[PDB]
């Protein structure tokens, strides 16, 4: 019901770690491919955690 | 024999390490994948490496 919104912006994001160690049991991307992440620029990225 | 989690990968078109650098399938690939868990055979106690 509060689940807690971060704002990410001015990083460079490396996906590639995020593989290497991942207790991740589902990874189900939606409007982009897993691989193409490390390639591609992007803004409004946000994380919710719940 | 891989992951648990990574049983996605083994797929056309799929994204990973594995996919990548171990087993590559082609995007025109017919078949059938099959995947069962091995803990009572493919795991040790004190670390299966």
């Amino acid at each position: 019901y509060a689940w807690n919104r971060k704002r990410i912006s001015n990083c460079v994001a490396d996906y590639s770690v995020i593989y290497n160690f991942a207790p991740f049991f589902a990874f189900k991307c939606y409007g982009v491919s897993p691989t193409k992440l490390n390639d591609l620029c992007f803004t409004n990225v946000y994380a919710d955690s719940f | 024999v891989i992951r648990g989690n990574e049983v996605s990968q083994i797929a056309p078109g799929q994204t990973g390490n594995i996919a990548d650098y171990n087993y590559k399938l082609p995007d025109d690939f017919t078949g059938c994948v099959i995947a069962w868990n091995s803990n009572k055979l493919d795991s040790k106690p004190s670390g299966n490496y």
